Order: structure tokens, then C-alpha cells, then sequence
């Protein structure tokens, strides 16, 4: 189940695999889009938060 | 370039390219300057002599 929109759901991620490929490829997705990094290289970068 | 896709992070580069190259002409004209100057004096000091 998902939350209202003032009441916005939140998580942290830490200490994994960083591996977005599974997820990309699946489900159509009808929309999705990066802002700072291009959505295509995503795994080749290190994050901290 | 390891962040942006290479279709569109050439108009940052491209600015920052434009940025530097922009800089290093302007450090050129200071020395034209400042040699034209110092020969002057060259001369100034060889008539002395």
C-alpha cells in the first residue's frame, strides 16, 4: 500500500548492492527520468545517502 | 562525462571549454602587455649603456 501525499512515505537505503538492473528493465514503467545523471549509467557511480 | 549521457553533456563542456580557453587568451594578452613594456625598458637601459 502507498501513503496520502502530505503523508508521504519515507525510507533510508544503506549497505547493499546497488543494482538497478533488475528493476529497469521489468514492468513498463510508463514514466521514469533522472535529473542530475544520465538513467543509463547509474551503475558506475558510488552514493553515500 | 561519467555522469551525463554523452548526447547532452557536450553543452557543458562545450561552456566550460569556452570558459577556460577564454581565461588562457586573456592571461596571452596580459603577457603581450607586459613584454612590450619590459622591452621598452630593454632599450631604455641599452641607450643607457
Amino acid at each position: 500500500r502507498f501513503a496520502s501525499v502530505y503523508a508521504w512515505n519515507r525510507k533510508r537505503i544503506s549497505n547493499c548492492v546497488a543494482d538497478y538492473s533488475v528493476l529497469y528493465n521489468l514492468a513498463p514503467f510508463f514514466t521514469f527520468k533522472c535529473y542530475g545523471v544520465s538513467p543509463t549509467k547509474l551503475n558506475d557511480l558510488c552514493f553515500t545517502n | 562525462f561519467s555522469r551525463l549521457d554523452k548526447v547532452e553533456a557536450e553543452v557543458q563542456i562545450d561552456r566550460l571549454i569556452t570558459g577556460r580557453l577564454q581565461s588562457l587568451q586573456t592571461y596571452v594578452t596580459q603577457q603581450l602587455i607586459r613584454a612590450a613594456e619590459i622591452r621598452a625598458s630593454a632599450n631604455l637601459a641599452a641607450t643607457k649603456m
